Formats: structure tokens, sequence, C-alpha cells
RNA sequence: UUAAAGUUGCUGCAGUUAAAAAGCUCGUAGUUGGAUCU
RNA sequence: CAGAUACCGUCGUAGUUCCGACCAUAAACGAUGCCGACCGGCGAUGCGGCGGCGUUAUUCCCAUGACCCGCCGGGCAGCUUCCGGGAAACCAAAGUCUUUGGGUUCCGGGGGGAGUAUGGUUGCAAAGCUGAAACUUAAAGGAAUUUGGCGAAGGGCACCACC
RNA sequence: AGGUCUCGUAGACCGUGCACCAUGAGCACGAAUCCU
């Protein structure tokens, strides 16, 4: 993030990380992710350091705008978890989303009709998503993945780490590295706070819309 | 033919001929 | 057990070059290694390295680079003389142009260059290309 | 768009083997079968024997 | 080699003079009765007197009469 | 490669890996051209020029890429100095 | 039993995929749209046309769809991916605070906030479900 | 060529086992070769307990069970169908199958 | 017959923006098309077949035999190429193994012998390639010595336009498609093998996606 | 008879399945032996 | 059973059991010599040591045993892979090998003849150790994919199969 | 004071067996040289 005192933690969004819990991992151990993690406690859950989280954001935000042209970034996602986030992310910064059922030799053949030779890809999961990172291997192709305590390290080139199974920690994270990337850009300012919703990009389960569309108006 | 009963031959040829040549002397 | 410590040295050292590790730890120490490493990194192979000096035999963490393909010894320690030093480096290096061939030399342990141009020789110890 | 061409009878032996030499595309059942396709049926005479010719 | 000493020859000699008398090539060539069962006796040509005109057959599948002479 | 002359013929010169500090061939398509945008001091603005990077295929196969990546960004302190 | 072949689904995901906007649940009107738009030679074809683009409607208003790409973006879906509630979800006025998450706090950047409260001990047992 | 990483056994650095008889046969397999079965019922099956329930003395009497082990050769374990044939890539799981009955 | 582009390394090299295919071997960029090679290289691009062979599944309608057809391509200033191509008829089979050898083409370096004189002629150092058990050696040779090998690997060394070098094969060598391989990829093994001149620190210029990205997204959509 | 034979391998062969590690251990020659002295 | 001095069933000698005197051969097989250095991750189990919330040998305090969370060292083992290797099955060793060299014992040069003859040696006996040649042949063998064929297993269809 | 507690489905093991191989002449069968 640089020694300037601009893009650090104001005083919000870590009472956001908290409510959210992207601080607090799953049960097992990585030796790739033995730096971005403090402790295991009681109860058995590894808890994430936090400033590092935050650097590798702004390093995948600096990734991401050193682009010129942003309609060749793939943002890919294929778990339930995410499918809202992705796409309403390509929708702020100009990406091009793939949503759900990832086709296998999209970057690969060409004849087909679902083709593209992108720049860079923006993975919400390793282990989920292990079929965009084979492709990734034979087509130059950088990548960022929001990775986990539990997630293989393998042909990646930024990690974060995160808690990649609660739907509000993946939609906070996609909504704020879309609002850091389009601070960068130089569209948003730090100034003043310009936030739409941190809800708006969360996925939700159609029972619980049943029930509160129910009972709100 | 395996060699079990391969060798078993021999050596039933073997202690006959040994047998025919101590007791020709 | 351990009869050639330059041997156990250079093949940790080609095992650390070989998956890209920046350091490594030698358990042993001599005189002829640091010797060795001395001319290795003289002639610009490799970099930085301390010596960790304790009561008990020392040990060598070394700052490598990627300028380093393939570190071996000539084991038992052959006499070479001045006739037959390019039938050795005709067949042990990979080309005439760099490469080059330690050997013990009661001048110094010196490279096969400065062996040639000062007129003496003496028995090998390994190579480095 | 497709061709069929077949050669059956007497070819270097006295054992009759049939060639089939058959490229495009070809449909083999249906209404259009009569007006899309067309057949000819010819007999070649030889001074061994005779020939067929099933060509579409 | 695997034995790889300085003053190492006499058993790397002795085992070379081994495993090349563990041959076959070189064993017919240094053996008194490979040379001595030869009917030539280690000659090229040699001259002899024919006795008996004898006839013989072929081998698998390929079947002729070759003729040959008993010499 | 120079000669005896004292002109260039090489017809070119690869990359170099900026981890390991090998060379990339022209048949491994597992390469990175990662750049990354350093801002303006006061405002942390796109200032305009790049950082350019450069990870071999074996790195990143072995999954190695992501703390190289790091420790580049350590040494140009684009990342922070305590980290 | 009327298990319907690729050609009639495959024309019918074209159709819907092209043309979304001018359809709809009732059928006698999308046939005829379906022959004024797209040329089959026949009518049976046509009519099994027509029911599995009113069914695959019927199953895209329902809820979402995961054979074919959309560009109006589903306003059913739309709505409720842009309904918003009146509190934010994440200001809550206590938060339940790991000690281990209060050392955190602790020696990053704060101090103790009021809005992060000390969780007692409740951890006085373990983990690791049994396996074998 | 080699079939499995071990050899059908669960023997790893002892050299030798005791070696048992099977059920069917007599062969004298291995006790650590063998396929072991172990296998619980009732002294009568369940096509007399509710006469038995209506025959008794006592008032709700549980009926007992047996127990007994079976120490089966792979050729009468095969040719009894207690364990059959699997593909290459099916044979690396050392779970038993599930017991839904 | 006019040519229409698939990817956007067509856009670049046909609206005269990628001068040489030397940035493209820099930038390690996949090509998937037969006729950028086209484009750069003209008539010096030979075509010499170098095995026919048939191979055989037979199922209960006897045998049907696809035939497998080896060659090498390369012009004779540098660049060399290999291809394996197996289908049924022996001209369309042909026309692939052109096809799949004139798109995997590597450029190779020259060195000297003794003496930096003059134009290279011989490999700069001892290079090997692995594929199944032989084994190709390149050892470098003084002016005037030529290509000392095997018939195949003879025309692969003259075709790639080494003048001279020393070789020595071990293993089962009649397999002449493994053997073949073997020397592909141990000449294509001449850059991967770092020497004390290229011990100074590249620099990175800008690659050719970020050049002329504006001009691309507007010629292709 | 020599080269091709890297099918006699000192440079420079192989020993799970193609030719092949003694059933295992102890044991005198022979071989090889840790660091350090301007 | 066409044919059983074979599979199957009823008896049954020598042996199977002990003490002492012998032989030294097995698919004695991890079909892989011994020592030493280096080279990924994970979860378990056996031993010894060490640290720490909590429960129990009933309620308070210490040490001991038990359970739980780790760490270290040796050992039998397990899962995954573009580290790497191999002809492939496969291997954390069968890796660190044309970019060959840490040290040191035994052992193999196409397949038969043949572990046979002779000579020696050991043994009460049976038999172990060393061990050829003449002659003959262009094959003998290792890994693995497709139809084939089962007195192998698992499914599906049919009023020219059944209920 | 009510008197048939509510909700959902595998809960299938429970009696099945075999005397055997002796049957035997056959197998191959294209590239032109292709621009295309
Ligand atoms: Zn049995």
């Amino acid at each position: 993030s640089g020694a300037l005192d601009v893009l650090q933690m104001k005083e919000e969004d870590v009472l956001k990380f908290l409510a959210a819990g992207t601080h607090l991992g799953g049960t097992n151990l990585d030796f790739q992710m033995e730096q971005y993690i403090y402790k295991r406690k009681s109860d058995g859950i590894y808890i994430i350091n936090l400033k590092r989280t935050w650097e590798k954001l702004l390093l995948a935000a600096r990734a991401i705008v050193a682009i010129e042209n942003p309609a060749d970034v793939s943002v890919i996602s294929s778990r339930n978890t995410g499918q809202r986030a992705v796409l309403k992310f390509a929708a702020a910064t100009g990406a091009t989303p793939i949503a759900g059922r990832f086709t296998p030799g999209t970057f690969t053949n060409q004849i087909q009709t679902a083709f593209r030779e992108p720049r860079l890809l923006v993975v919400t999961d390793p282990r989920a998503d292990h079929q965009p990172l084979t492709e990734a291997s034979y087509v130059n192709l950088p990548t960022i993945a929001l990775c986990n305590t539990d997630s293989p390290l393998r042909y990646v080139d930024i990690a974060i780490p995160c808690n990649n199974k609660g739907a509000h920690s993946v939609g906070l994270m996609w909504w704020m590295l879309a609002r850091e990337v389009l601070r960068m850009r130089g569209t948003i300012s730090r100034e003043h706070p310009w936030e739409v919703m941190p809800d708006l990009y969360f996925y939700r389960d159609p029972e619980e819309i049943e029930k509160e569309e129910q009972a709100a108006a | 033919m395996r060699a079990k009963w391969r060798k078993k031959r021999m050596r039933r040829l073997k202690r006959k001929r040994r047998k025919m040549r101590q007791r020709s002397k | 057990v351990r009869m050639n410590v330059l041997a156990d040295a250079l093949k940790s050292i080609n095992n650390a070059e070989k998956r890209g590790k920046r350091q490594v730890l030698i358990r042993p120490c001599s005189k002829v290694i640091v010797r060795f490493l001395t001319v290795m990194m003289k002639h610009g192979y490799i970099g930085e390295f301390e010596i960790i000096d304790d009561h008990r035999a020392g040990k060598i963490v070394v700052n490598l680079t990627g300028r380093l393909n393939k570190c071996g010894v000539i084991s038992p320690r052959f006499d070479v003389q001045l006739k037959d030093l390019e039938k050795w480096q005709n067949n042990l290096l990979p080309s005439r142009q760099f490469g080059f061939i330690v050997l013990t030399t009661s001048a110094g342990i010196m490279d096969h260059e400065e062996a040639r141009r000062k007129h003496t020789g003496g028995k090998i110890l390994g190579f480095f290309f | 768009k497709g061709c069929e061409v077949v050669v059956s009878g007497k070819l270097r032996g006295q054992r009759a083997k049939s060639m089939k030499f058959v490229d495009g595309l070809m449909i083999h059942s249906g209404d259009p079968v009569n007006y899309y396709v067309d057949t000819a049926v010819r007999h070649v005479l030889l001074r061994q024997g005779v020939l067929g010719i099933k060509v579409k | 080699g695997k034995c790889r000493g300085l003053r190492t020859a006499r058993k790397l000699r002795s085992h070379r003079r081994d495993q090349k008398w563990h041959d076959k090539q070189y064993k017919k060539a240094h053996l008194g009765t490979a040379l001595k069962a030869n009917p030539f006796g280690g000659a090229s040509h040699a001259k002899g007197i024919v006795l008996e005109k004898v006839g013989v057959e072929a081998k698998q599948p390929n079947s002729a009469i070759r003729k040959c002479v008993r010499v | 490669m120079q000669n005896d002359a004292g002109e260039f013929v090489d017809l070119y010169v690869p990359r170099k890996c900026s981890a390991s500090n090998r060379i990339i061939g022209a048949k491994d398509h597992a390469s990175i051209q990662m750049n990354v945008a350093e801002v303006d001091k006061v405002t942390g603005r796109f200032n305009g020029q790049f950082k350019t990077y450069a990870i071999c295929g074996a790195i990143r196969r072995m999954g190695e890429s992501d703390d190289s990546i790091l420790r580049l960004a350590k040494a140009d302190g684009i990342v922070s100095k305590n980290f | 039993g009327r298990v319907r072949t690729k050609t009639v689904k495959k024309a019918a995901r074209v159709i819907i995929e092209k043309y979304y906007t001018r359809l709809g649940n009732d059928f006698h009107t999308n046939k005829r749209v379906c022959e004024e738009i797209a040329i089959i030679p026949s009518k049976k074809l046509r009519n099994k046309i027509a029911g599995y683009v009113t069914h695959l409607m019927k199953r895209i208003q329902r809820g979402p769809v995961r054979g074919i790409s959309i560009k109006l973006q589903e306003e059913e879906r739309e709505r409720r991916d842009n309904y918003v509630p009146e509190v934010s979800a994440l200001d809550q006025e206590i938060i339940e605070v790991d000690p281990d998450t209060k050392e955190m706090l602790k020696l990053l950047d704060f101090g103790s906030l009021s809005n992060l409260q000390v969780t007692q001990p409740t951890v006085g047992m373990n983990f690791k479900t049994p396996r074998g | 060529t080699k079939k499995r990483r071990n050899n059908g056994r669960a023997k790893k650095g002892r050299g030798h086992v005791q070696p048992i008889r099977c059920t069917n046969c007599a062969r004298c397999v291995p006790k650590d070769k063998a396929i072991k079965k172990f296998v619980i019922r009732n002294i009568v099956e369940a096509a007399a307990v509710r006469d038995i329930s209506e025959a008794s003395v006592f008032d709700a009497y549980v009926l007992p069970k047996l127990y007994v082990k079976l120490h089966y050769c792979v050729s009468c374990a095969i040719h009894s169908k207690v364990v059959r044939n699997r593909s290459r890539e099916a044979r690396k799981d050392r779970t038993p199958p599930p017991r839904f009955r | 017959k006019e040519w229409l582009p698939v990817t956007k390394l067509g856009r670049l090299v046909k609206d005269m923006k990628i001068k040489s295919l030397e940035e493209i071997y820099l930038f390690s960029l996949p090509i998937k098309e037969s006729e950028i090679i086209d484009f750069f290289l003209g008539a010096s691009l030979k075509d010499e077949v170098l095995k026919i062979m048939p191979v055989q599944k037979q199922t209960r309608a006897g045998q049907r035999t696809r035939f497998k057809a080896f060659v090498a391509i390369g012009d004779y200033n540098g660049h060399v190429g290999l291809g394996v191509k197996c289908s049924k008829e022996v001209a369309t089979a042909i026309r692939g193994a052109i096809i799949l050898a004139k798109l995997s083409i590597v450029p190779v370096r020259r060195g000297y012998w003794g003496n930096k004189i003059g134009k290279p002629h011989t490999v700069p150092c001892k290079v090997t390639g692995r594929c199944g058990s032989v084994l190709v050696r390149l050892i470098p040779a003084p002016r005037g010595t030529g290509i000392v090998s095997a018939p195949v690997p003879k025309k692969l060394l003259m075709m790639a336009g080494i003048d001279d070098c020393y070789t020595s094969a071990r293993g089962c060598t009649a397999t002449l498609g493994n053997f073949a391989k073997a020397t592909f990829d141990a000449i294509s093994k001449t850059y991967s093998y770092l020497t004390p001149d290229l011990w100074k620190e590249t620099v990175f210029t800008k690659s050719p996606y970020q050049e002329f990205t504006d001009h691309l997204v507007k010629t292709h959509t």
C-alpha cells in the first residue's frame, strides 16, 4: 500500500471485517499460509492477520488497474456463494464475467463459440475453480485468487487470505475490491462516503428471500 | 512341464546312473 | 559414513540451485571448501556467504543467484599434468569459452587458466560451469 | 453435397470383394430421399466377368 | 565401475578379466576346444574326397530339395 | 553474444525471471507479464507509469509465485515495510 | 413418452436467447411469432418449439436458468438484487469479539473501542469430532 | 506385473504370521490375508419370531442373538460372492461399502 | 481466398504492427494459426517428409489402417520445426503434418569454437533432449567438419542452419519418430542453458498487447 | 582381426517386473577414512 | 468317468510331538545389498521426553494413571502431485545420471543344451558348493491400448421372452 | 376433560443344492505421383 498514510484502515473497515467474519478461517494449516496467520485457538479456528490481507487487496487492485483496457479482465466464479458478486463487479468495473459452469477450452479451443483471449484472470476460489487455473497455464494469464486456509496454492500469483465460505465475506470483499479499483481509476474520491450498499453484492437463499419479502413491503 | 518335475526327473536319472556306476565296480 | 565433505557440500548446493532456494546450510566446513567457494565467488558464480564460527566444525550459509548450472567433484583426486589438462577439459566441460576446473596446486587452490598461465599443476578437485 | 461410389465384383482375385468410397453428407431414410439423392445401377461387361455399379 | 579407489587396480583388472571370460565371442577365440572341434582346424579352405551324394530336404514353409555332397 | 569484431550477432536476447534468475524459453507458455501500478504520493491515483515483473513457469507450478511477488514488492517498496 | 430430441430444444434455446422481450406465456401468440421470425418447414416441430419456449419462460419466470445467457438480466431477479433494507446489516450495536481478535485489534492499530466486547470464556472444551 | 502395492495381506514388517483354517474349505490361509467375516443374527430368524413371542411363559421376552466369526479363503470368498472384482481405479478404496441394509 | 483471423495475433500481424516474430518468441506467446509463419517466412521454408508408417487398431471387421506421417520443417537461417499428424488418407495426413510442423518452430542460437570470428556455425554448448529411450547429443565442432550423425538428424541439422557439430546416440534408435523428437527437443534446448555472456540484467519493453490495444479493440469485436 | 560394441562400460553398462543382491549376521588382509597448526 | 493305481469319501504305516547327532537347500520375496548427505505437503499409529485451558480415580490442595491440544527423535506404514526418474507398470526412492565421479562387497551378457557330464569338496544317507563344451536356433522375453473368448462377475431390452 | 399421540419411509437375510470334457487342415488381399 506504500508508506503514505492514505491507504489504511480508517476506522470502519476493520469493524465491517469483524462483523462479516473475514478474520477467522478453517481448521487445517497450510504451508504456504504460515505467515498470513497468527495462532490456532481453542475450538480450532485459525485467525488470519488482517493487515496482510489489506496489503494484498491493494496489490490485487494495483494489478487490475495497471492494465489500460478493463474490458479484457475475466472475472470467474462457479460456486453459488458468489454468482451475483462477480456479475455486479463486472457491471461496476467493466470486466468480463463468467458465472456458473466455466466451459473447458475457453482459452485454448479457438474455433468454438465461447472463445476469449483475456489479459488478467480474477478467481473467487482456487479449489472450486481449479479448471480456470489449469487453462491459465497454456496461455499467459496472470491470476488473482481469494484464497483460504484450506486452499492449495497452485498456479496462483496474488493470494488474498479470507474465509470464502460465508456470503457476507465474499460479497463485502468483492464490493470493496470494486471500490478500490474505481478509486484508483480516478472516478471515486477517498474523502466522502460514496457507498451504495454492502448488502447489494450479497447472495441469499430463496427461502430467506421468500420469508423476508413476505415480512417486508 | 514345469521346473519342479523336470528337476525331479533329472534327480531320479542322476540317482539311477550313480547307483549303476557305484554298483558296476 | 562421511568421507568426502566437499562432495556432500557440492551435492547440497547443487540441489539448492536446482530447486531455486536462495540459501542452503552446509553442515561441516573446511579450508578447502571455503577456498573453493572463494574461487567460485571471485569468478562471479555465487554471491555473499557467511561462516558459522563455533567450537565445532563450522556451518556455511550462502546467498545463491541464478548464474549457476551444476557443481561437481572428481573422486578420487587424480593427478594431472600440463599436457593432460586439455584432455580433461575436452570431456569434462560443456564448452571451451566458459567453465573452470579447480585443482589443488602448491601455489594455491585455483582455476585451470591461472595454472596454465603460471605453468604448474596438481591433483584435481572438481568443476563448475 | 455428398456422394457414395461402390464397385463390386471380381477385383484382383477369385473372391469377389467390394470397395466403397464415401465423402460428404448423405441421408439414408425419409421422404426427402426421393428428391435429394439419385440412384443409378449399371452392369459392366468384362472379359473375365461382370462388375456392378451403385453410384449415389 | 563402482569400486572407485585411487589404489584399486588389481581388483578392477581381475574383475574385468573374469567378466570378460564370462562371454561367448571371446570364449570361442581363446579356448582350445572351440578350434579343435572345427572341421577345418582353423583353416579358410580345405580339400577333400567325394564318397556319396546325399539329397536333403528343406525347413518350414519354404520346401525344396537342396542337393549337397558328403565329403 | 559478442565476437572478435565488436558488433552484436545474436538474433534476440531472452528475458530473465525475477526470482530464480533463469531465462524463459520461447515455448514455455506459463510466463507472467505482471504489472503493478504505482500511484501519486499525495492523491493516490494512477500516474501513468507501470512496474513490470516476470516469473517463470516452474515457480508457478511449485506454487511460490505469490511470495515471490511479495518479495519484489518489498524490494520495490510498493507494499508496506513492516507488513 | 413425450421426450423431445435436441433439435427442438436447441432451436427453442436459441430463439429464446435471441428473442426474450417479444415473447410470453401465451402459446397461440408466440407460436405465430416463431412462425414469422423463424422459417420452420413443418408444423409439429413448430408446436413443440412453441410449447418448449412457453415451458422455459415459465421456468425462467419462476427462478434462475442454467442453460442460456441473459442480456435483460431477468427482471424478477433484478428486483431481488436491487431491493435494499434500511439497516446496513453490519453496523451492529455489539459484536461478539474473541479475546484473540481483541488482541488483534490491540496490537495492529487500535485499543479498546465501545463496539467490541470481550467474550466470556466458553471454550473449555475441544474440537476434532471423532473419526476413529 | 505387480497388481497391488501390498500383496493382498496386512504384513509389512513381520515376515511370518500364524495360519488359520477356512470354514468351507480346509485351506491353511494366513490370518492377515484371509477375508474375515463377523456376522450377528438371532437364534431363530424373523420367519418365526412372532410365534416364539406367543409361545413363552415370559412377558416381552427378548430373543438372544448368535455370534460367530468366519474365516474365508479368497477362492471361497469369491465363489460364495462375499467379495467381487473391481476396476483398476476402484481398487484404491480401503473403506467398506455403505451398509444401508 | 483472403484470410480473416480468429485471435488477436492475426490482427496484430496483419495491421503492419508486429515487425518480426522475435517479439512473439521473446514474450513466449502461443501460436495457433499456420499463416503468421507464412506472413513472416517466404519461400525459404522447405518441406521434406521423413517417414510414412501404418498404425492398426483391429476390430471384428478386420484391421483398419490410418497412416502416420512425420515431417520436418525449417528455413535455412535459424528456425526449425517438427509435427506428427495421423489420419486415414495420405494427402490430408501429409497436409496436416505440414500444418502442425508449421506451428511449432523453435528459434535457435549458434555459437563458436575456440575463436569468435565470423558468423556462427555450431551450437554454443552441449545440449541434449529426453523422450522415450533415446539420447541425442550436440557437441560443438571446429569449422569445416560438417554434421556427423544419422541421416535424420543430418537432415534436421542441415535444415536448421547448423553448419557443423558432433553427435552421439544411445538406445533403440530404430524408432524414427522418437529419435526425431529427441533431436527436436535437443535443438530446442539451445536457449535454456544460461551462459556467462547472458549475465546482465534484462530490460522489459512494452508488451505488444499494451502497444496497440485501443486500435485492436476497435478493429475487432 | 579392428571400429561401429555405451553388447566388457577406467572415461562409460546393468541387478523390482527383460539376463541378475549370497537367507542373515560377525569377521583378518585389500579398499576408503571428520575438523583444525601463518 | 469312454479311461483313474486323480478330484470325492472310509480305514491306515513312516512322519506330525520330546531329548541329543546331522544337511544347509525355499516365491528364505520389499522378486529391490550396507553406510552417509540433500531433496514437498498432510493425517494418523507405537515408544521415550517436554509444554499447556478443561473432565475423571466424586466435590479442597499436590504428584501419579486416563482423555484432549501441540512439539521433538528413532521405527513399521498410509494419501496426493509436472521436484525428479523410468520402456511403462510405478517410485520420497527405483530421485539428486551425457548437466554422467560420496565409499565399498556379490553378481548378468540372445534363447536352448544346462545347473547337465567330468574333476574336487562336504555328508550315515538323501544330497548341497564350485561348474563347461560339442551341437542347434532367429527368436526367446518386459510394459500397455483396441474386437476376440470365457464351465468370471455386474446390469439393460424384447408378447417372434415370461408373468 | 380428552382415549386410535403427531409427521415421514424399506423394515427385503429367514431352503437351496450338481456328475464333466477326450473331440480340432484354414488368414490375405495394391500403390497412382498427384497439384487439389
Ligand atoms: Zn475355503
